């Protein structure tokens, strides 16, 4: 008895893979074939489960949009697509079954795996995650593009629940409109944001953006608190 | 003498909207006193779309409550409607039972829980209901099920399970009815009965077994192909007696003949 | 000057979806617009853009060939259209102008998204948790090991323990709480119900090291622990 | 012709030809092989006559608006630089010597049109067009006059003229538009009006170039001009305390120059092709290459990801790429080369007396 797994895949973002797993030594057709997925790093996460019986399918909600499930009761294989492709997918993919015997309820027999690997970055890292620095004081956030960028970057406020406005641009020029007290300056690969005073009306999320080549990259964002 | 307008009672538009149509109202914000809450011993609500029956908790008469079709959550409120007899809870999207909601409703004769996305049952939910005669459990999404959970009910004489999940019946699940005429069993997932599982049912006369991916390489279904052989005007489908609609899974070839040099216990 | 989205709202996982943003205020052919989207807990993720005159578009990876940006110079609205989602789209979604560059090419290097559009909230929709109290264990052979797994509901009685050591699919230890899956040895013992559950395992031994998780069963979505690695 | 053996490079006479000389014979002391740089007088004229015969340089340096019209007639090699050399570079860059396809030059730096001022005479620069006509007599209280620049080249005057929404080719439909061409709109009509009033005046002269325009910023005579990152060396040496900043908006909208990106193409005749892909992939377009250049002639935003880093500092490159992200980029079809002779002749007409403004630029659109 063994479930038997297709071969290792490495497609672009965007594309379709379907992979298969093949069972053998039990009656396939009467027991029903689970599908999990394992990212390298972190625990295990269940996909879907589809009996090739009927066959019918739940899906867990946060794959319902991508993996499809499907078997062939005739060459005892069920079948999983995954559509599309993004690098998160990027994983280890599993089929086992749901063996049953009265009272003897299990996943049994784990297929050996489905490799799946999915590429063809900028990463602006901002400092620090969040910081809590009073009415009248100097705040100074720095954030630094993994990669060399140019003058490219830009800095936006976001106070909750509305757009974020526009404070610099070019890295080192103020926006139209916008106060004195903030500016912008570049030192190689990483970029300050510094408000010289602190206005009551400044305590929100600041977000730098980088794009000296379009894919377009954020920061995680710095929280100012009061 | 409390002049009680009717949506206080039922907070639901919907449900109080029924009751204006059970006693012959004219408007809904009319006052009613207890003694015409106490009129009311049949509620038909079947497909009006009713939220909460919050509220029929003070209708002591209602020998015959028929929900079907609606959004149900919480039936809790139907725990103290002792002179219950038919209770028909149908459409509703409830994922489980209370445990001990059926308790009280010891004059249950017939209670229909359909079409719910019901996955387990308590572990003696029907432990009290003992005067039932026809229970229908069909279109649920039960996988298992609890251990003589039908151990209590010695008067039934319906019971129906078709269009489930069912894996797998537990040990004698069916020892203690004896007084069984229609089991259905259709359209679930078991591969095997077990060992004289219908051993007792000495007053069975119609069962269905089709559409189950039963696993005739198993040894384990020696026990059900022994029984279609022995009992074959027992066991009915679609048009009429078809025992052979207990069809083996891939094969699709009849359960009542597996042989037993023709399976191996090695496999299960 | 503004820009005014539309179009949001609830679609089932798969399904369709097309946001509009209007545009007035500023010379729209000259600009290029953005689409920039914001988790519910996370930073903002630009999604697509597009160059109202050289019809330029281009997609971050996360949505290619899913989604489909476009523009009507005329009508000074652009509109992105939104294919077989997925619950992980969630989010609200952002239309941002560029102005500047565009109209050559460079039309999406380099941008300042001055003005943006209010945002338009997007649901795609149509859960049992096991905790593993420890992720590292330590011991050496003639061991004392137990990992524990808690779960934030009632599952009665039914969760599986999974050996996996590297480069292989998990062995199946136990099933249903209590039951020593055949050919594991009595070294292996599992015990518990509700919601608090233990694996249990005697004279570790060189080939038990390895990383053994909890998987619950009884309701949906099957989930699993975190994976406990032993030293 | 050219001989096998030997590059024959030709670069603009205003950019750092010596120091590229400097990196030619880097090439030669370890391959072996002689450099010459040459800068022939209107360069990006004779190489499409003397390239169709079968002859000329190997490697030609200009503004990437003309390769298009090189390319086209098939005068230039594409070139074939590996995805990995192609990361040395902004991923910007390579836009522009794209034509067709294929990539036919490698960019060497990004140059753009930034206001230079005397910083002793005046050291709070002007916002606007507007208030120099104004700032003239007060500086004629000196003898000093108050903004000075090449009058030749349209190059320079065109800031001026696109400024309120005037245009070349309209970029519509993944193609530039060959007959929408807005050289008549009310902005370039309005423009060009602005710098006619400017001559009539007299707060400029029609007849000033390259040659008396930096010929006068650099003696002090003249408060600012408006030149390209290769001026800066000759005005670094006079010690005249200079600034480089953004240029004057008009009529609210900023001044809008054409940017161009210096790059290296080959002759698609040349018997060296592989030396000179050797010569720009390995020695010019590197750190101790670029800097040799830049020393001689500063070349602006260089499109090397690693020399532009340690070039950021310099104040002197912000303002360049701050004055570029205003405006688009050169196009770069084959009707540019159409397309800048019909300005300098509406610009200079309009600049004598000859024709008005609505009149020369009629003139320009009818092809």
């Amino acid at each position: 008895v063994q479930l038997k797994e297709s071969g290792p895949e490495l497609v672009k973002p965007g594309a379709s893979v379907k992979m298969s797993c093949k069972a053998s030594g039990y009656t396939f057709t009467s027991y029903v074939i689970h599908w999990v997925k394992q990212r390298p790093g972190q625990g295990l996460e269940w996909i879907g489960y589809i009996n090739p019986y009927n066959d019918g399918s739940k899906y867990n909600e946060k794959f319902k949009g991508k993996a499809t499930l499907t078997s062939d009761k005739s060459s005892s294989t069920a079948y999983m697509d995954l559509s599309s492709l993004t690098s998160e997918d990027s994983a280890v993919y599993y089929c086992a079954r749901y063996g049953v015997r009265g009272d003897y309820y299990a996943v049994d027999y784990w297929g050996q795996g489905t490799s799946v690997t999915v590429s063809s970055d900028i990463q602006m890292t901002q400092s620090p995650s969040s910081l809590s620095a009073s009415v009248g004081d100097r705040v100074t956030i720095t954030c630094r593009a993994s990669q060399s960028v140019s003058s490219a970057v830009a800095w936006y406020q976001q106070k909750p629940g509305k757009a974020p406005k526009l404070l610099i641009y070019s890295a080192s020029s103020l926006y139209s409109g916008v106060p004195s007290r903030f500016s912008g300056s570049r030192s190689g690969t990483d970029f300050t944001l510094t408000i010289s005073s602190l206005q009551p009306e400044d305590f929100a999320t600041y977000y730098c953006q980088q794009s000296s080549s379009s894919l377009i990259t954020f920061g995680q964002g710095t929280k100012v608190e009061i | 003498t409390v002049s009680t307008p009717i949506k206080q009672i039922f907070p639901d538009d919907a449900f109080a909207e029924t009751i204006k149509a059970n006693l012959k109202k004219k408007s809904v914000t009319d006052a009613v006193t207890q003694n015409e809450l106490n009129s009311i011993d049949q509620i038909i609500a079947n497909n009006s779309d009713i939220k909460s029956v919050q509220g029929i908790q003070y209708l002591p008469n209602v020998r015959y409550l028929a929900l079907g079709g609606n959004k149900l959550h919480d039936i809790s409120a139907l725990k103290e409607l002792t002179n219950l007899t038919y209770l028909i809870l149908t459409g509703n999207q409830l994922q489980s039972l209370p445990n001990g909601v059926f308790d009280k409703l010891t004059n249950l004769k017939e209670l229909v829980l359909v079409e719910n996305q019901l996955q387990s049952l308590p572990d003696g939910v029907f432990d009290k209901l003992t005067n039932l005669t026809y229970l229908y459990l069909y279109h649920n999404q039960l996988q298992s099920l609890p251990k003589g959970v039908f151990d209590k009910l010695t008067n039934l004489t319906r019971l129906d399970l078709d269009n489930n999940q069912l894996q797998s019946l537990p040990e004698g699940v069916f020892d203690k009815l004896t007084q069984l005429k229609q089991l259905s069993l259709n359209d679930n997932q078991l591969k095997s009965v077990p060992d004289g599982v219908f051993d007792r049912l000495t007053s069975l006369t119609h069962i269905w077994l089709l559409n189950n991916p039963w696993d005739c390489a198993c040894s384990d279904i020696l026990y059900l192909s022994r029984w279609i052989s022995q009992h074959p005007g027992l066991v009915f489908g679609y048009l009429n007696l078809d025992p052979d609609s207990a069809r083996c899974s891939g094969t699709n070839t009849p359960v009542r003949a597996v042989t037993e040099a023709s399976t191996s216990p090695s496999k299960c | 000057v503004q820009l005014v989205e539309s179009g949001g709202g609830l679609v089932q996982p798969g399904g369709s979806l097309r946001l509009s943003c209007a545009a007035s205020g500023f010379n729209f052919s000259s600009s290029s617009i953005h689409w920039v989207r914001q988790a519910p807990g996370k930073g903002l993720e630009w999604v697509a853009s597009i160059s109202s005159s050289s019809g330029s578009t281009s997609y971050a990876d996360s949505v290619k060939g899913r989604f489909t940006i476009s523009a009507d110079t005329s009508k000074n609205t652009a509109y992105l259209q939104m294919n077989s989602l997925t619950a992980e789209d969630t989010a609200v979604y952002y239309c941002a102008r560029y102005g500047h560059w565009s109209w050559g090419r460079w039309w999406n290097y380099w941008v300042a998204l001055d003005y943006w559009g209010q945002g338009t909230l997007v649901t795609v929709s149509s859960d049992i948790v096991m905790t593993q109290s420890q992720k590292f264990m330590s011991t050496s052979a003639g061991d004392r090991v137990s990992i524990t797994c808690k779960a934030s509901q009632n599952v009665r009685t039914a969760v599986a323990w999974y050996q996996q050591k590297p480069g292989q699919s998990p062995k199946a230890l136990i099933y249903l709480a209590s039951n020593r899956h055949t050919g594991v040895p009595d070294r292996f013992t599992g015990s518990g119900s509700g919601t608090d559950f233990t694996l249990t395992i005697s004279n570790v031994q060189s080939e038990d090291l390895a990383d053994y998780f909890c998987l619950q069963h009884w309701s949906y979505p099957y989930t699993f622990g975190g994976g406990t690695k032993l030293e | 012709k050219i001989e096998e053996g030997k590059l024959v490079i030709w670069i603009n006479g205003d950019k750092g030809y010596n120091g590229l000389a400097e990196v030619g014979k880097k090439f030669e002391k370890d391959t072996g092989i002689k450099v010459t740089v040459e800068h022939p007088d209107k360069l990006e004229e004779k190489f499409p006559q003397v390239a169709a015969t079968g002859d000329g340089p190997d490697i030609i340096f200009w503004a990437h608006d003309r390769f298009g019209g090189y390319a086209q007639s098939g005068l230039l090699a594409e070139i074939t630089p590996d995805k990995a050399f192609q990361d040395k570079l902004y991923p910007f860059t390579w836009d522009a010597v794209r034509y067709n396809g294929k990539l036919i030059a490698y960019p060497i730096a990004v140059e753009a049109l930034s206001l230079i001022y005397n910083k002793d005479l005046l050291p709070n620069p002007p916002k606007t067009w507007e208030e120099i006509p104004a700032l003239d007599k007060e500086l004629k209280a000196k003898g000093k006059s108050a903004l000075m620049f090449n009058l030749q080249e349209p190059y320079f005057t065109w800031p001026l003229i696109a400024a309120d929404g005037g245009y070349a080719f309209k970029y519509e439909n993944g193609k530039y538009d060959i007959k929408d061409v807005g050289v008549d709109n009310a902005g370039a009509k309005a423009g060009l009006t602005f710098l006619v009033d400017l001559i009539k005046n007299k707060h400029m002269n029609a007849d000033t170039d390259y040659s008396i325009a930096e010929a006068a910023f650099n003696k002090g005579e003249t408060a600012m001009t408006i030149n390209g990152p290769w001026a800066w060396s000759n005005i670094d040496t006079s010690k005249v305390n200079y600034g480089v900043t953004v240029l004057p908006t008009f009529k609210g909208q900023p001044s809008k120059p054409f940017v161009g990106v210096l790059s290296a193409g080959i002759n698609a005749a040349s018997p060296n092709k592989e030396l000179a892909k050797e010569f720009l992939e390995n020695y010019l377009l590197t750190d101790e290459g670029l800097e040799a250049v830049n020393k001689d002639k500063p070349l602006g935003a260089v499109a090397l990801k690693s020399y532009e880093e340690e070039l950021a500092k310099d104040p002197r490159i912000a303002a360049t790429m701050e004055n570029a992200q205003k405006g688009e980029i050169m196009p770069n079809i084959p009707q540019m080369s159409a397309f800048w002779y019909a300005v300098r002749t509406a610009v200079i007409n309009a600049a004598s007396g000859r024709q008005t403004v609505d009149e020369a630029l009629k003139d320009a659109q009818t092809n």
